[PDB]
């Protein structure tokens, strides 16, 4: 009966991300509800038959590819100390997109299909987006040390 | 001279199997995930079904 019985249910999903995907509270805030104004005049766009949850995330995507394509928005942040700052502080070099991939398949469970619908590549695009991400999460987790070294010379110099 | 068909194949089953989601991506998916299930574990806005009071709720008396 209904959107609000398909909406309620997933309504903190949006956020449940997107304190990560722009870094402040005001930007999450105002970015869920422009995503339901957007809709207000044309609710045909807001399907859930496919999943429940993956029409919630392509509305909320596009209110947020529109910001930054505009100057209204910039790259994220965090402001705390141990549960977004986490996933910054060890991660502040991977491709604005792969951390997407990241929490679309290791926290969601969602096949590669779907998942490569919800960034608009192919299926073996997502598969080198994961690829990539956990190849940069075993080779450090926080980044501790560097050492770009490896050989020496001393008959030229 | 005529022919006739003897064999046949197939390319599924209509059936599915299980899976495993904490062998390809480590204990790494649920330190993400639950850093945001805390974000889960409390209430929710309403203002935005408000929007949908005025065009799939609305009503008169009489």
């Amino acid at each position: 009966m209904s959107l609000g019985q398909q909406l309620a249910p997933h309504l903190p999903f949006l956020r449940r991300y997107g304190r990560a995907l722009t870094g402040s509270q005001n930007q999450g805030d105002k970015y869920v509800r422009a995503t339901l104004e957007a809709i207000v005049a044309a609710p045909d766009q807001f399907p859930r038959d496919v999943d429940p949850r993956l029409g919630l995330y392509r509305m909320f995507q596009g209110i947020w590819a529109s910001a930054n394509a505009d100057g209204e928005a910039q790259t994220s942040q965090s402001d705390a100390e141990g549960t977004e700052a986490v996933a910054r502080a060890r991660l502040a070099r991977m491709t604005p997109l792969s951390r997407q991939a990241l929490l679309l398949t290791a926290m969601e469970g969602f096949s590669p299909e779907d998942a490569a619908y919800l960034i608009e590549v192919d299926t073996s695009e997502v598969e080198t987006l994961v690829t990539e991400a956990l190849a940069e999460i075993e080779k450090q987790t926080r980044a501790l040390e560097l050492v770009p070294r490896g050989s020496h010379h001393h008959h030229h110099h | 001279m005529l022919d006739l068909p003897g064999n046949k194949d197939k390319k599924a089953s209509s059936k599915k199997s299980p899976a495993k989601v904490q062998s390809k991506d480590r204990d790494m998916g649920a330190a993400l995930r639950s850093a945001y299930q805390k974000t889960i574990e409390e209430q929710v806005p309403d203002e935005m079904l408000d929007l949908l009071n005025k065009l799939a709720l609305e009503l008169v008396p009489r």
